[PDB]
C-alpha cells in the first residue's frame, strides 16, 4: 500500500498520448500532466514501468523525463492548493 | 577515462562480466564462415558443427535446441569460440542500450536501465513453467528450448535476445562531493 | 443431499419463482428444481443470476461455487454451514494421501480402470477386429500385471507401455491426410496431437474445478508427484475418463466436421514453426466436446458424476477403508 | 466501501469499480485501494466484477434490508499459496486447553463489559443493584467453569439478565424483552441487528487480511451464517452497538416514524429502516468507530489484537493474547 | 524546514511566462513546468503564495491548478525515476 505521484513532459504530443491514455486508468488526472496513483503490491509498479519502457522504446526518443514521487500519510497532511484546499486525501470508509 | 566517458553517455549501471551468459545467442554459420576465411577450407569444420548441435537425453526426454543457434555449455571449445566472435553482438547491444569495455583478456558490461532484463527473465520463467506443465499433462516427449538451459534442472527437480535473460538473472550495481542526507536544521 | 446443478454451457439465465429455481436458455426452460432438492450450484463461465434468486439461495444455505470460463476455481457465495465443508476435511486428506497401503490400493484401481477403458474403446470398432485381436490380447496381458505391482515406478512403466500399444493403431482409423506416426511434440506438427491437446486441457480444467468444489486440496495427489504448475489430484482422477476425448476426436475427423482447410500453418512470436486450429474451428470443437460432456448419461451429467465420485473418495478416506471407493470402469 | 443506500448497481472496468444508480455514476474507486465491501439492501453485482474481486481476494459481505446476515463471497486459496498459517490455526483451534483458556477469557471480558455498561446509569441505580450483583455471581462462576460446553449456557444467562433491564431506559414505544435474531420483529432489535453486521464485517476483513481463515472458531462451535472466528472476537466490542442504540433512541435522532413494516415472501411482520435512516445510522456508527480511544481507531486496534492472537497461537501460549476488558 | 514541489498548468501565454520567471529563483527548474522549493519558516511560504496570486490576477481567467506537494525525508528516500536513480535528494555536508 503506497501512494505515488506521476509526472512527465514528453516532447511529441502523439508519443505522450499513449502515456496519458495508459495512465488514465491507474489514477485520476489531477492536473494537465500529473497523476495520483495508488499501489498495493510492487509487482504492479514493475509492470507499469515495463509498459512505460515499451512506449518510450516506441517513441525512439529515450525520454527519462518521467518522475515518480511518494505521498505518505502525513506528507498528505501538509499538502494543499493555493486557496488552502487539502488535496490527495484518500477516504477511510465511504458510506455511499 | 573510458568508464567515465560512458557514464557521461548515460550508462549508469554495470554488470558482473561472465562469458557464460553469451552461450545461448551465438549464430553458428557466421562463426564457421569467419574460421573458414581465416584458416581456409577444411574438412574439420563440419565435424565442429556436429559437436555443437547435439541433443540432450534426460529421463527419456529429448531436449533439443533451435537449429543454427547456440553453443553448448560444459564443452571445451565453447569458451574459446564464444569470445572469439563476441564483437558481433555490439550492434545488438547498441539497440538495447548496452556497451562492453574490454581490457586484460576481460570485459565489463554497461547499461542505461534494467527493465528489459527483468522482462526477459520473467518471460523465460513463464515459458519454463508452461513447458513443465505440458510435460506433466500432455505427455510430451521431444522438447525444443530456445533459451533457459541454465535452469534445465527445473523441469525435472515480442522476442528479446537470449543474453538479456541471462543478464536479468543477475542484480546489477552502479558505478562538490556530498556526504549524506540533510538534517533538521540544514546542510553544513 | 439432492441435485448438484452445474451450468457449464453458454449463457443461461437463472430466475426464482420463490419456491423453485428456474434456469432458462433462450426463454426455453432447461431446469426447474425445487429448493428442497437442491444442494449446490456451480457456475462455469458467465451466467446472469437475478437478485431474488441469489437472496433466496443464501437464505436457504445453498452455496454458489463460482469458476472462471477456462475452469479455474475462484470462490463461493456461502455462509457458515455450507462453508464448513470446505475445510472440515483438510487434515485427513494430508494424512491419508501419504499412507502407502491406501494410496497404492487407489493407484492400482485407477490404472486398472484406465487400461480397461482403453480396451473397451477398441472393442467398439467392430470393423477392424481381426487386426486388433493381437493388440487386445496384449492389453489384457499388461492389465493383469497391474494387480501385483507393489511400487509406483512399475505402475508408471505398465501404463506407459499400454498407452504406446494403444496409440500405435490409430492409423487404420484416420484418413490419409491425418495419419500421424511419431509421439506427441510440445510444439505440434500434426493435427491429431492438436485435437488431443485441446481435449486434455478442457477435461483437466473441468475435473480440477469439480474436485475443488467438493472440498479437496488438489495439489496433494495419491499417485502423481506433488508439484507446482499443475494439480496432482485433478490430473490423477481424470485418467479414467480420458477415452472420451480420443473417441470424440476420431469421430470428428471421420465424419468431416473438421477438414484440412481449418488448420493454419504459422510461426509464433518465438519463431518456432507451429500448426494450429482456426478460431471458428476451435470454437466449434470446444462446443462439441462440452456437448459430449453433457451427454454422459441419462441420469447424471459428467460434472454431477465427478461430484459423486469425490464424495465417495471423501468417505473412503474418512473411514480408512481403501476399497469403498469404486472407480468408473465403463462396464457395459 | 459500504453500500447501505438504495438500489445501487456495481459494475467493473477491469481496473476500477463503478457504482451506477439509474445510469448515474456515483463512484469509480480503484481496485488498488479497496479493502472490503458490504452490501446491505438490494444491491446488484455483475459477474465479471465477482471474478475481479475473487482474483484480488477482496471480501464482500451480503445482508438484507431488515439487517440480518446472509453470507459472504470468499475464496479458499491462501494469500501466496502458503498454507502454513491456515494449517497452524486449524490445528490449534481444536486443542482443548488452549481453546478453553481463550474462550474463558472472551466470556469473562463480555460479562465484565456488560456489568460496566449497566453501571454508568446513575439515576436508575436503585433499580439496577440486584441485577448487577447477580451478574457478579455469574462472573464468579466463569472462572470455575472447567469444560467448554458450560460457557455457552453461562453467557446466555448473562445476556438474558442484561437485556431484560433495557426496558427501564428506553421509551415505551421501543420496549422489548427478548433478542429476536433471525426475523427481527421489534423496533429496537433492528438497530442492534444492523450494527452487528457492520461490526462483524470490519473485524472479518481485518482478520482475513491478517492471514487467518475466519470460518473456524474457538468459542463459537455451531453458528448460523456468521463466520465463527469474527463473531468470536467481536464479543468484547459489542457494547459499542448496545450503547449507540440507546443514545440514538433517547436523544431523538431516530423516532418511530422511520420504521417501515411489511410482510415478506410468505407473510411475516418485518420491521425495517428506510434508506435515509439506514444511511444516517450506519454513518454515525462508523464515525463512532473512528473516534475510538485516542491515538488509535478501531481498525488499528483490531489489527493489533489479531497480531497478538497470531503470536499467541504460533508460540502455543494462551497468555500472550489479552482480551480488551474496558476500563474499571 | 519544509520541502515542497510546485506544479502548475496555466494556459495564458504570458501569465505562464511570468510564473516561470518568478519561481526559478527559489528552486531549480527540475522539470519543464515543475519546480522544487524549500522553506524554513511558513511566513516565507506565504510571501511566495502572495507573489503567485499577484501574478495570476493579470490572467483575467482565474486559473487555479497550482499544487504544492509536500516531501518528507523517507518520502524522498523511497522516490525514484524508472532507471532507479534516487531523486529530490539533498546533501548533508558539501565539502566543496
Amino acid at each position: 500500500m503506497k501512494h505515488y505521484l506521476i509526472c512527465f513532459d514528453v516532447q511529441h504530443d502523439k508519443t505522450r498520448a499513449k502515456l496519458s491514455r495508459l495512465l488514465e486508468k491507474y489514477g485520476p488526472r489531477v492536473q494537465g500532466s500529473v497523476f495520483e496513483v495508488s499501489f498495493k503490491t510492487p509487482d504492479r509498479k514493475r509492470q507499469l514501468e515495463y509498459k512505460i519502457h515499451q512506449i518510450i522504446k516506441q517513441s525512439n526518443t529515450e525520454e527519462n523525463n518521467i518522475r515518480f514521487y511518494n505521498l505518505n500519510k502525513d506528507t498528505i497532511k501538509h499538502s494543499h492548493d493555493i486557496n488552502g484546499n487539502p488535496i490527495a486525501q484518500l477516504p477511510a470508509a465511504i458510506v455511499l | 577515462y573510458e568508464i567515465q566517458n560512458a557514464y557521461r553517455q548515460g550508462y549508469h549501471w554495470v554488470y558482473e562480466s561472465d562469458i557464460e551468459d553469451f552461450f545461448d545467442a551465438v549464430y553458428r554459420p557466421q562463426l564457421i564462415n569467419r574460421l573458414k576465411s581465416l584458416l581456409g577450407n577444411d574438412p574439420l569444420w563440419e565435424q565442429i558443427e556436429s559437436w555443437l548441435g547435439q541433443d540432450i537425453h534426460i529421463k527419456d526426454t529429448i531436449i533439443e535446441r533451435t537449429p543454427n543457434l547456440g553453443l553448448p555449455q560444459g564443452s571445451p571449445l565453447s569458451p574459446l569460440l564464444a569470445n572469439f566472435i563476441l564483437d558481433d553482438f555490439d550492434s545488438d547491444l547498441e539497440t538495447h542500450g548496452f556497451k562492453i569495455i574490454r581490457f586484460a583478456d576481460d570485459f565489463i558490461i554497461l547499461c542505461k536501465s534494467q527493465h528489459e532484463a527483468q522482462q526477459a527473465a520473467h518471460a523465460v520463467e513463464q515459458s519454463l513453467k508452461e513447458v513443465k506443465l505440458s510435460i506433466n499433462v500432455e505427455k510430451t516427449h521431444i522438447i525444443q528450448l530456445n533459451q533457459g538451459f541454465r535452469f534445465l534442472g527445473y523441469l525435472f527437480r515480442t522476442n528479446l535476445p537470449p543474453w538479456l535473460a541471462n543478464l536479468g538473472t543477475k542484480s546489477p550495481q552502479p558505478l562538490k562531493k556530498s556526504y549524506g542526507q540533510i538534517e533538521t536544521q540544514g546542510t553544513h | 443431499q439432492g441435485t448438484h446443478l452445474v451450468l457449464a454451457g453458454d449463457a443461461q439465465i437463472i430466475t426464482t419463482d420463490n419456491q423453485n429455481l428456474i434456469v432458462k436458455k433462450d426463454d426455453k426452460i432447461t431446469h426447474k428444481i425445487s429448493l428442497e432438492q437442491l444442494h449446490a450450484v456451480t457456475l462455469i463461465g458467465l451466467h446472469t443470476m437475478t437478485l431474488p434468486a441469489k437472496h433466496r439461495l443464501l437464505e436457504h444455505k445453498i452455496p454458489v461455487h463460482i469458476a472462471d470460463r477456462t475452469g479455474r476455481y475462484l470462490g463461493a457465495v456461502t455462509s457458515f454451514q455450507p462453508a464448513q465443508n470446505n475445510y472440515k476435511n483438510w487434515f485427513i486428506q494430508l494424512q491419508m494421501c501419504d499412507r502407502e497401503p491406501f494410496a497404492h490400493a487407489i493407484a492400482q484401481q485407477i490404472v486398472i480402470s484406465r487400461i480397461h477403458n482403453q480396451r473397451q474403446t477398441l472393442l467398439k470398432r467392430k470393423a477392424h477386429r481381426k487386426q486388433l485381436q493381437q493388440t487386445l490380447s496384449n492389453l489384457k496381458k499388461l492389465q493383469y500385471k497391474v494387480t501385483a505391482a507393489t511400487k509406483r515406478s512399475s505402475l508408471n512403466g505398465l501404463e506407459g507401455s499400454a498407452t504406446r500399444e494403444y496409440f500405435q493403431q490409430f492409423n487404420l482409423f484416420l484418413p490419409e491426410w491425418a495419419h500421424f506416426s511419431k509421439r506427441t511434440r510440445r510444439p505440434p506438427k500434426d493435427p491429431f496431437n492438436v485435437l488431443l491437446s485441446l481435449g486434455y486441457t478442457i477435461l483437466y480444467s473441468h475435473t480440477d474445478a469439480i474436485l475443488q468444489s467438493a472440498g479437496f486440496i488438489t495439489w496433494k495427489g495419491i499417485y502423481h508427484q506433488q508439484s507446482a504448475a499443475h494439480a496432482a489430484l485433478a490430473s490423477d482422477i481424470m485418467e479414467s475418463y480420458r477415452h472420451l476425448v480420443e473417441r470424440y476426436a476420431i469421430y470428428i475427423i471421420n465424419h468431416g466436421q473438421i477438414k484440412q482447410d481449418d488448420f493454419r500453418q504459422e510461426k509464433d512470436h518465438l519463431g518456432q514453426d507451429t500448426i494450429r486450429l482456426s478460431a471458428e474451428a476451435r470454437r466449434r470443437y470446444v462446443g462439441g466436446l462440452i456437448n459430449r460432456f453433457q451427454k454422459f448419461s441419462k441420469d447424471k451429467t459428467l460434472h454431477q458424476h465427478l461430484y459423486q465420485q469425490a464424495q465417495q473418495l471423501k468417505n473412503a478416506m474418512h473411514n480408512q477403508q481403501s476399497s469403498q471407493f469404486q472407480v468408473w470402469k465403463e462396464l457395459k
